[PDB]
């Protein structure tokens, strides 16, 4: 493990790719259930 | 692993960990695993949000793989940088920047009957100088016709606004006749080739100017950061950077089980490996298994 | 007296110095290419680092270094794309052969430098008599693969290729350039194919010519498929993929050439399935489907799944104009099948989206009993760039592979469909296409 | 006495007749009972699709512009919450 | 690099341009004998046109092995170049230690002497903080995130003001 492969060494370290993947995995099914549960409310004028 | 939409966005990528995920997926398929059926659902709004986050997952590691041309002479490192950003946008599923911001102009003002609503709803994507000049032109035309200019395109008020807007666009440096004739097309392909060569001259000048402006902003920010850093004594610098590093490790170690924090600590370990591999042999550099 | 590790050691000590001039880096790269160095990647890395750091470039050192990068097969986009600056600053100082080699290397590497290709094409079409045909073939390959659709240079090159007899390597390079440009001229390609009678100096020439004929929807030459059958082992697996793909797209029925090409490429997937790109495995599935020549069973199922992956990936990262065209063609298909009201049209358009057997998604797939019709909307990006504007060979490729899954494929191009003025005429066009392909619908 | 309620329906486009009967069956669920519904049609192209039913008492905004604005607000509140 | 490359022994270089390494080729009909000499090392092999055409079949994808990233290394390299410029202006400093003697101590005004000693300590502080190169990497991490947030644009990673301005001219001067 003292020598590493080039495909392991090519990747940049501190990118926000897994933050974006985490936000996407928390955002997409929630907005899917919002889309399937969408009902516009009845607004009273007055 | 991947949710099978990620691997489809990572097929045309050139980034390292996305390519290893694609290669492990292909080895799993050659082992005899069935390919999951792609979803034939989701509303247009849900589909476009997924596309936005997947294109962000392609762009974000690929931006970190591009060297900024800081402190370089000549237009060719800036053209390399702009070409790498273009190829990265193509790998993430974007079209040409011209086409992709024309999409934003057509989307933000799809329902707009007057020119002022167009200039107020596309304000985030047009320069404030050009937006202010077009607003002065629109106020002058609305003063001369005593009516709001409409966005129909066949009224005479919009024709006067379009003539004065072409004037201010030529004055600001945009060859608006060339830009219009490229998107309009031509009957013969030779005149279309002449117009396309003039357009791509403008377009290369334009993205080279934007990339050079981004490089100049990063250069000025780095020079400012270094000047306020060099104003300090050494021990203040050491304790400030040690405190910031300790707080960032504490933020990454607070989250356990998250994929981003696991990858963060793995990358900290890989930076320590790089330092040890350079310390083993400084003249050869890091040990690459080959 | 004859030691290749010792001369590699001396080259590595030469390019590890503090100040290496561009002549020394150019000579080190030329020697690395002549010695055929592929296993030592770090030596090519040191040479390319010193090439990026070098600041005193004349015509000869830039030309020799770009020749060595292009010939050795060394890709590093940053160094080669920053070498375009010396190219633009030395472009009046370059000879025709040097401008040819420089534009060929910077175009094959993929450098997006419109000023370079515009000035180089202006130089070539300004004095077309000073350039001999291999040089204009390299400049056409450079501006074609640099992202410039220069049809003035394509017309001037076609005039020269019709007037002057060319080498088979020159013609294969010109055909590859014209196939990326999407120019299915019959005046130029006929001359470049009649040059393919004196044999092929390399199998990559016959492979590139076969891929270029398959892309532009021409039919295969017998000399090209015979030269591919003779020396199929001289190709890389990706080059063998593109050879068999262009042969299947051109319509060749030579089972021995497909047998040789598949016997080249199929153990490479058995050793490493992840070595080739997914677009190459999809091209291999297209070639195996249209030609009918077999593969190993694991390899055949793998390239079927990879074709499904590549079709899905081309659908996800689709252009927005192609999405609008697919929506328009689906609406015209819904109107042609009995929907005169907007909710009926929207429900039929949403019902047309179906899953293919390989896991991919078909946009407009109608079924009636056991008969299947796949309406395929073809964007302008997949059309030929010349004024007849026919669909390219990849359209017929997708059509044949979907026909192998039991789908009657009706091709709806962008220009013909968007030529119609209203939706009823578009529905008439789509219904005429479906009745022409499958009369049961 | 009579079960009739007056409303104004605003759409992006002029109505198809199947669109009309589907919109009528949609809007009969917002009224109190089996009331007869006498609608008046208007055009607003700032609405992208759907409809806006304007009663005298209340409003029902089933337009797609309100839908994409609620979508954008919900997505923004999630990505700022996370 | 593309799938098919059409460069080989056709228009190849025949001679080296530097004296550090000597190249002589002899090009016959379809074949060549190459002799490469550097120092005591010599090599004399025989290369065909077909071998040079086979050479670009397998691509060498040269890739950077960076400590953090190529972007972070470019920012840190620019910080190192700017620190080199500040190092040059600190290296053009006058030698105050030539006036540390007791004759300069006792001939001088005491407040001017304390000013001189404070100036010497100020130089030592500036020189110690400009040679703290290990801090520079952390400074690069102050430049990376905001720039990366500019690259995560909802339009395009490479969109700028001028391209969007020209596209707005095309959008506005066309109808609707």
């Amino acid at each position: 493990a003292d020598a590493k492969a080039l495909d392991e060494l090519r990747k940049p370290k501190f990118s926000s790719k897994y933050l974006i993947q985490h936000v996407s995995q928390k955002l997409i099914p929630a907005v899917k259930e919002w889309e399937k549960s969408y009902q516009p409310p009845v607004i009273h004028l007055g | 692993a991947v949710s099978k939409k990620e691997v489809l966005y990572f097929l045309s990528s050139k980034d390292a960990e996305s390519s290893t995920a694609v290669k492990s997926y292909l080895k799993s398929l050659y082992a005899g695993a069935q390919v999951e059926a792609t979803e034939t659902d989701a509303s247009e709004l849900i589909a476009q949000l997924e596309k936005k986050y997947l294109s962000a997952q392609v762009v974000e590691p690929g931006v970190h793989n591009i060297a900024l041309p800081l402190g370089e002479s000549g237009s060719a490192p800036v053209k390399r940088y702009a070409a790498e950003l273009f190829n990265l946008g193509a790998q993430a599923g974007f079209e040409c920047p011209f086409i992709e911001v024309s999409k934003k102009f057509g989307q933000e003002t799809a329902t707009s009957e007057t020119v002022k609503d167009v200039l107020n709803k596309t304000k985030s994507y047009v320069s404030a100088d050009y937006n202010a000049a077009l607003n002065e032109v629109l106020s002058s035309v609305e003063a001369e016709i005593n009516g709001p200019v409409l966005f129909d395109g066949k009224t005479e008020g919009f024709k006067k606004f379009a003539a004065k807007a072409k004037a201010v666009a030529v004055s600001r440096g945009l060859p608006a006749d060339t830009i219009l004739a490229y998107c309009a097309g031509s009957a013969n392909e030779d005149a279309a080739d002449k117009v396309s060569k003039e357009f791509f001259t403008w377009f290369e000048s334009a993205y080279t100017a934007d990339a050079a402006a981004e490089v100049k902003a990063i250069e000025a920010e780095a020079a400012s950061i270094l000047d306020r850093h060099l104003a300090k004594p050494v021990a203040q610098i050491r304790k400030e950077q040690a405190s910031a590093y300790a707080s960032l490790l504490k933020r990454a170690e607070t989250a356990k089980g998250a994929k981003w924090a696991e990858k963060y600590l793995e990358d900290v370990k890989a930076v320590q490996w790089f330092d040890a591999s350079v310390a083993e042999a400084p003249a050869s550099g890091p040990k690459v298994a080959a | 007296e004859n030691d290749v590790p010792a001369i590699l050691k001396e080259i590595d000590s030469l390019v590890s110095r503090e100040a290496v001039s561009a002549k020394e880096v150019s000579d080190a790269a030329v020697a690395l290419t002549y010695l055929q160095v592929k296993a030592n990647r770090r030596l090519w890395g040191k040479v390319l680092e010193k090439a990026g750091a070098a600041q005193d470039y004349d015509a000869a050192s830039l030309t020799n270094l770009l020749w060595a990068i292009n010939t050795g097969g060394v890709e590093h986009f940053k160094t080669v794309a920053e070498l375009a600056g010396p190219a633009v600053s030395l472009l009046p100082s370059l000879s025709p052969v040097q401008l040819s080699i420089v534009v060929e290397a910077l175009g094959g590497a993929g450098v997006k430098n419109y000023e370079l290709y515009n000035k180089a094409s202006a130089v070539v079409v300004s004095k077309i008599g000073e350039f001999k045909p291999a040089e204009i073939a390299r400049v056409l390959y450079g501006v074609a693969f640099g992202g410039v659709n220069d049809v003035a240079l394509a017309k001037a090159a076609g005039k020269v290729f019709a007037s002057t007899e060319v080498d088979s390597r020159t013609a294969a390079q010109a055909l590859y350039a014209l196939a990326k440009l999407g120019r299915a001229d019959k005046a130029t390609v006929d001359a470049l194919l009649k040059s393919f009678k004196k044999g092929t100096e390399s199998a990559s020439d016959a492979a590139a010519a076969s891929f270029a004929l398959g892309s532009l929807s021409f039919k295969a030459e017998k000399a090209i498929v015979d030269a591919l059958k003779a020396s199929a082992g001289d190709l890389a697996p990706a080059q063998a993929v593109e050879a068999a793909y262009g042969l299947a797209l051109s319509g060749a029925t030579d089972a021995e050439a497909f047998k040789a090409l598949f016997g080249v490429v199929a153990p490479a997937i058995e050793k490493a399935p992840d070595a080739l790109e997914v677009s190459s495995l999809a091209q291999l599935h297209v070639a195996s489907t249209i030609s009918g020549a077999k593969l190993p069973a694991a390899v055949g199922s793998f390239v079927a799944k990879a074709f499904g992956l590549a079709a899905d990936a081309a659908r996800l990262k689709r252009s927005s104009a192609e999405s609008a065209l697919v929506a328009d063609v689906a609406a015209a298909t819904a109107v042609a099948f009995g929907a005169q009201y907007r909710p009926e049209v929207a429900s039929a358009v949403a019902s047309y989206v179906k899953t293919a057997p390989d896991g991919s998604v078909l946009d407009i797939a109608i079924t009636k009993g056991d008969a299947k019709v796949l309406v395929q909307a073809v964007p302008s990006s997949l059309l030929t760039s010349t004024t007849p504007a026919k669909p390219l060979g990849h359209v017929a490729a997708y059509s044949k592979v979907r026909e192998a899954q039991g789908y009657a494929v009706a091709v709806v191009p962008a220009n013909e469909f968007e030529a119609l003025p209203d939706q009823k005429a578009k529905a008439q066009y789509v219904l005429a296409a479906i009745k022409k392909v499958a009369p049961s619908f | 006495h009579k079960k009739e309620v007056y409303c104004t329906v605003i759409t992006a486009e002029p109505l198809d007749k199947l669109e009309r009967v589907e919109l009528t069956k949609k809007a009969e669920k917002f009224v109190d009972a089996g009331f007869k519904l006498v609608m008046q049609e208007k055009i607003d192209k700032k609405l992208l699709g759907g409809f806006v039913i304007e009663f005298s008492d209340r409003r029902v905004d089933m337009s797609t512009a309100k839908k994409v604005e609620e979508f954008n607000n919900f997505v923004n509140k999630l990505v700022l919450s996370i | 690099l593309t799938t098919f490359t059409f460069s080989g022994l056709q228009d190849a270089p025949v001679a080296a341009l530097s004296g550090s390494i000597k190249l002589n080729v002899a090009a016959k009909a379809g074949k060549a004998e190459v002799t490469v000499a550097a120092g005591a090392a010599k090599a004399a092999t025989q290369v065909s046109a077909a071998a040079l055409r086979k050479l670009s079949g397998s691509k060498i994808s040269l890739a950077e092995v960076a400590r953090i990233s190529v972007l972070h290394s470019s920012i840190q390299n620019y910080l190192l170049s700017l620190s080199n410029e500040r190092y040059q202006l600190l290296s053009q400093w006058p030698d105050f230690t030539t006036m540390y003697g007791k004759d300069f101590y006792y001939r001088a005004h005491p407040e001017d002497l304390k000013k001189f000693y404070d100036a010497a300590d100020e130089y030592y502080k500036l020189y110690e903080t400009v040679t703290e190169f290990d801090s520079l990497s952390a400074l690069a991490s102050q430049v990376v995130p905001n720039y990366a947030a500019r690259r995560r644009s909802t339009v395009h990673p490479a969109i700028g003001s001028t391209v969007a301005d020209g596209a707005f001219t095309n959008f506005l001067l066309s109808k609707q």
